[PDB]
């Protein structure tokens, strides 16, 4: 409405999200740019001391992106909305304004985000990896509304004691879930040499997903269950108790 | 070809008004016309050349529109929009160059290329505004059959041919009476020769007509017409009429007697202009007599009347000439002239991608077997390929 | 240069629409953009120096902007725009002169009066607004190094020289074998003479040659070409190469045989034209070469032998000719024709106002040397003073 | 062009900077670089080689990004780089293959592959950065029209001539006087002799000169300029202008005699050095006009004397000589050059693919056909491939 | 002369490095150099001599800041550059013009034109930057 272009007909299952095709279908170099910004912003893959870690761009690290953000909402303070009613046209850009003049409360706010994920991202142990899970995490853009508006100048960082907390809680998890399916390899493999037909493996992986601590082991599909079962018989086991069962 | 023309137009205005530091109020109108030309190519496919050398080259559309508000033009707005006039201009001139190259026996006038035909449905209409060129303009009102009208500045309208008459001749071509002319371009040179200065002539004039048939009807004629014919006034050696043998011309120009100029249209005098020389105008006209006589002066001087002895030998031989020269005219078909470069600009796009001949116009698109045989398929052809190379020229 | 030319537009726009009675709505974007220039322009004070007799003139601008009010312009309005276009003409006027009057060997296609290099500031940019003018392209083309083009109506191509060449020659002048030419503006004469007639040629045949290197490539290029040179066809009295004697010419023509015109661009035959005569397309070239040849009648009528014997003396002597005219053609550079009065503007300026010879221009803007040495800084210099006059003969 | 060079220059970049190791700070500038090209080139077709032997081969861009947050780089983030500089590398060889096989007359400096084509979108602008190599910063500040000029060792100027001229000579060539010149690169041997060792010669001086026309204007030249030209300083058997006969060449070499060069622009002197040999400065210059003179001794020893008698016979033929070498210049347009290996490298690809030869180069890229006529067209093409010649050479 | 060479080394850095459509990461040292060339260049008047035929030029340094807070460089921050740099582009060749055709017989390693001789003021030094050639 801004460019006084003809309203997007997106159809879903597009290939293209609607940034990606406003990004070809503005000419406009500020606001062209910040859409080109939005749409190539994914997460960056590198492994940190054999962890894969999710990392940010650095000009989200740093901040600076917001310039060009800015930079095109101000464009869009000036555009003339056409056909739009004025009173409303003039809403729209105060609220536009009123992000815009923000300026540096959202550079400090996206240093300081992207220097608290990166703090608490050292302290992850297992690798970050990204899927689309089946339930999401409900964000309402009013709370986004209240961090841009609210945010001020006060920095801050995880305490070290957090930070070593936070750790400490991703070590035991991570070495607890490597113990225990060690035990569930080990069990399964002696009751398998051990010629133990009968046993049901089912019980042993359904002991092994009680023994993480964070299963409801009431609701998980038989099939995922099945495929743990043989996704852990593929496992080789561990040398202690390899040596034990020889 | 509106069409087409529509686009070069708004590229051209979209090049010299679009400019950094202009006012938007400048623009707004050729704004929301290159606006307009955008939504209306986008999502479409074209394909241009594969005929001679042309190579083959594919387009496709997807560009955003102009929508940034300003009071003056800036360095961002200037390169966008020069990015896009840019691809449109190639794409632009590729069309122009695969229809100046395309002809057809039937319907010439049609759309050739594929580009061109696709840009005549229906849909690219919008595209279609000012259509103020000479060449648009007589399209237009040609399409509609209302009267058209190319003016030429000393247009290409006889086909060059120096030949000559013996209406007297002999094997010994000793004494010989006759006529020599050059048509070429816009100009008509003519020279009535006798060798016995009519010394045995009734009432000693000899008479000789030039009669040139114009291919097309022209209008609003501004002529020239001069007594002498400067290029039949010198000693001359000259081919015989079966090329067999050659004989000699040894000019003494003695002034036109009783000179005629009719501009006849349809065969009925439309203009006469009689003993006048200098600026005449042919209103309307498609064939020119020029009728004029070689009168024996009564009195001679001792030096003159050793010129013209009353039997052979004829050393000297009397000649009488006129140049008529066609400054300006008005014709409903197209013509090549000395101001245009439209022929200039076909053959040039022919003879450099190797153009096969096609099946309307001679090979090498000369000038003076197209005019001979001006047929009306190749009459509409050439009016198709001046006014698609017309379009090129706005912006090539 | 463009807001030169801006200010020149702007003001002849005024001109032409505002008048006494017209609609605003026809006005309004006119005088927006005359407006604008009122107010780029405001505050700044300009100075025409004082180069030869030019008076120096100093500018001051306290324009109030044009009225808003009127729905149809009245007779009060048309003043008050008038007085201050007549101010605004006056200044742009007295700009281009100072700038026209000016040259330099270093940056020619620089701004060279202090004027216009104060208006190529950027706080004037915004007076800039439509180029649409073929000069104002092709700078702004130029300076954006893209393909320039500019078309000329018998471009002034050939600097003039009227020369011959004897390949066979005594003191005496009665055994010449040779070519004569002239080289005039967009004319080529060429004659080729033998005064034996190729008697004791190897094959009666006498071939001549003429190579016309043009100065700049013309592209586009319509050329008339006829079989006799006019010029070189009466008895002449020549003086001999060193001026240390006198000669006799006395030509008898006859036809030039196996006639090859070619079109040269870097060496390499772009066009080839054999035995063509008439209208003609050279496409893209920079050297002509002109093939004619003095072929020996096989058969002769009885006066045709008398004139030609086996051996000196040679009274009537054989003559092989060529005519080659540029109607219309277009070259990248600048140059003068028979219509553009841009010459003749420059030429003019320069001589009412008595200034002193540069260090570019030949001293006494004289084509001929010009186009002689047509070097890059005279190029530029050119390119640069030609727009300037195009800027005030849009006003003046 | 600059999107190319930043393409190239980034892979440069990439396999210089990005090694085990390295500290993130020192390439987090160049990571970021890198990954805006990897988001630039994703999601697009390109097509490059249809053209000679240049295989078709289309091009996928759908490589993952790098990583931003840790310290130093390691061997695993070298390897995940490695294979994208690759398939790029790849890419931009292939992309300045097809650009360099490629001319056009009418848009020589334009690109003509279809990928340069579409690497001249708007959308790929963003790859474009640092410009700091001298022929993409010549490239732009030419774009812009700025004064900017390439600096050349040892330039290769002159086309190869080597041909003598004869002032006096007959059948017999036993007492000739003439000039012979080798003109080949950066270096020029004049040697002006005089059989008779100008005995006869007024002052018992004969003067020679030489002119050399560049077809360049060369700027701040260093020259070496010394007093023998050891190619023509012995015996030699030399075809006849017309080669009917041979004629033999006893050179004794006498230095030569008020030796002046002078450097000319344009026919206007800006350099001249008399007497001076060794290093000389040549500022600015398209001409290069060498005199000297052979004196001979006024007292010679008796073998001296025995050298040169009073009249014919004469065995020993006296010769004095220059040798002018153009150690380094600078020039505006591109050349081939004795350091450079642009020329190498666009003649190399074209050979290695079987390129047709097209309407601007030399078939083969001969330089001295090239330089002989070095147009501005050829001049536009030149610089368009030598410069993806020096960005091709940047990787390969 | 170290001054000299750092205005010179930085203006070819911006021509060379400042192009439309480039990442702001690639200018950020290059821009921070640039504005504090113009800061310290502010408000200073500069004369280039009039020895021999070289003419009296007058230098007069009144510029604003190169912008930040763009992602990718447009063509407008690319016009603003050029202009600024042509105006220091002149500025240099001309000293260096002026400094070139000038020699003492004693101190001849010291500047001689009085631009450079003001350039070499403590004032200055902050201009000062990579001396790699
Ligand atoms: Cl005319
Ligand atoms: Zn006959
Ligand atoms: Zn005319
Ligand atoms: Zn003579
Ligand atoms: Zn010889």
């Amino acid at each position: 409405p801004a460019f006084g272009m003809q309203r997007m007909h997106y159809r879903n299952g597009d290939p293209q999200t609607p940034f990606q095709i406003a990004e070809q279908q503005i000419q406009n170099f500020q606001v062209a740019n910040w859409l080109h910004f939005v749409n190539n912003n994914q997460f960056r893959q590198v492994v940190i001391d054999g962890v894969l870690n999710q990392v940010l761009n650095d000009n989200i690290r740093n901040g600076h992106v917001v310039n060009q953000l800015m930079e095109a909402l101000m464009q869009l303070s000036r555009q003339q909305f056409p056909t739009m009613p004025v009173d409303y046209k003039r809403s729209i850009q105060r609220g536009i304004l009123l992000l815009s003049n923000r300026l540096g409360q959202l550079v400090d706010l996206t240093r300081l985000l992207a220097y608290n994920y990166e703090t608490l991202m050292a302290c992850i142990t297992m690798n970050m990896q990204h899927v689309q899970t089946l339930t999401t995490e409900k964000l309402q853009l009013t709370s986004v509304t209240s961090l841009c508006m609210l945010i001020g100048n006060a920095t801050v960082i995880p305490s070290p004691q957090t930070l070593f907390h936070y750790y400490n809680v991703n070590v035991n998890f991570h070495s607890n879930y490597n113990e225990r399916i060690n035990d569930a390899v080990a069990i399964i493999t002696a009751a398998n040499r051990l010629n133990l037909y009968q046993k049901k493996m089912k019980s042993i992986v359904e002991d092994f997903l009680k023994r993480l601590q964070i299963f409801d082991i009431s609701r998980v599909p038989d099939d995922q269950m099945y495929r743990l079962r043989d996704r852990l018989r593929l496992l080789p086991v561990e040398i202690r108790r390899l040596d034990i069962f020889n | 070809m509106d069409v087409l023309y529509s686009l070069s137009k708004t590229l051209k205005d979209a090049r010299d008004k679009i400019v950094e530091g202009t006012l938007y109020s400048n623009v707004s109108d050729l704004i929301q016309q290159f606006n307009q030309m955008i939504i209306t190519m986008n999502g479409n496919e074209f394909q241009t050349g594969g005929i001679g050398n042309l190579p083959i080259r594919n387009w496709n559309f997807d560009f955003g529109l102009l929508g940034t508000t300003l009071l003056n033009l800036d360095a961002n707005y200037v390169e966008t929009a020069r990015n896009t006039i840019d691809y449109f201009v190639d794409f632009v001139d590729n069309v122009c160059m695969d229809e100046m190259v395309r002809e057809s026996q039937r319907n010439g006038i049609a759309p050739q290329s594929d580009s061109l035909r696709k840009l005549s449905g229906i849909k690219f209409k919008r595209i279609n505004f000012d259509n103020s060129s000479e060449y648009i303009e007589n399209w237009n009102l040609q399409n509609r059959r209302q009267r058209t009208g190319f003016t030429f500045h000393k247009p290409n309208i006889f086909p060059y041919s120096a030949s000559f008459t013996l209406n007297r001749s002999q094997p010994a071509h000793d004494n010989l009476m006759g006529t020599m002319w050059l048509n070429a371009g816009s100009e008509i040179q003519v020279a009535g020769f006798d060798y016995s200065c009519a010394i045995n002539a009734p009432a000693n004039i000899q008479q000789f007509e030039h009669i040139v048939q114009l291919r097309r009807v022209l209008t609003t004629a501004t002529i020239t017409l001069l007594p002498d014919a400067e290029r039949f006034s010198f000693p001359r050696v000259i081919n015989s009429a079966d090329g067999a043998t050659t004989w000699y011309f040894n000019p003494v120009i003695l002034r036109p007697n009783n000179v005629e100029v009719e501009f006849l249209l349809n065969g009925q005098i439309i203009n006469t202009y009689q003993a006048r020389f200098g600026t005449i105008i042919a209103r309307n006209f498609d064939t020119i007599r020029l009728s004029f006589q070689l009168m024996r002066p009564p009195n001679m001087t001792p030096a003159v009347a050793a010129l013209f002895p009353n039997a052979q030998p004829f050393e000297h031989h009397a000649t009488v000439g006129l140049t008529l020269r066609i400054e300006s005219a008005v014709c409903e078909s197209v013509l090549a002239d000395a101001s245009k470069t439209m022929l200039a600009n076909v053959t040039s796009v022919r003879q450099e991608y190797a153009i096969p001949v096609g099946p309307v116009f001679p090979p090498g698109m000369n000038w003076t077997d197209l005019i001979t045989n001006y047929s009306p398929s190749r009459e509409d052809n050439l009016q198709r390929v001046f006014t698609v190379a017309s379009i090129r020229s706005m912006l090539v």
